[PDB]
């Protein structure tokens, strides 16, 4: 229905297919598998990307 | 100057290298400790990956800093 995360620290994407997301923010889920242990998929302001360690609380 | 390097497992690992240092010997140093290749090696500082040819001075990386090494991305 609705899965959703909070950002709790700022990161910065280093790649073009990475994510940025911001303290305050608002993460949506993709994909809790990414074939890297300790990323995430999630979509952002039309951008998708991972981040490191887990950067995002599933809220919803 | 001792320096912490993280990774995405939880496994954090001291190394001493100086402000002069480059990178790319940074990675040389890490290879000979941890093995993992340099070629693998994604060092994540700032917000801003590292650059091989650069040097911890470039990035106003100072001592007791932390750097995300990020091994192997499947995802993106």
């Amino acid at each position: 229905a609705k899965e959703y995360c909070r950002t709790l620290f700022p990161y910065t994407g280093t790649n073009e297919d990475e994510l940025t997301f911001r303290e305050g923010e608002i993460i949506h889920l993709i994909s809790k598998e990414t074939g890297e242990a300790g990323w995430w998929k999630g979509e952002l302001n039309g951008k998708e990307g991972v981040f490191p360690d887990n950067f995002a609380v599933q809220i919803s | 100057m001792q320096i912490f390097v993280k990774t995405l497992t939880g496994k954090t690992i001291t190394l001493e290298v100086e402000p002069s240092d480059t990178i790319e010997n940074v990675k040389a140093k890490i290879q000979d400790k941890e093995g993992i290749p340099p070629d693998q090696q994604r060092l994540i500082f700032a917000g801003k990956q590292l650059e091989d040819g650069r040097t911890l001075s470039d990035y106003n990386i100072q001592k007791e800093s932390t750097l995300h090494l990020v091994l192997r991305l499947r995802g993106g």
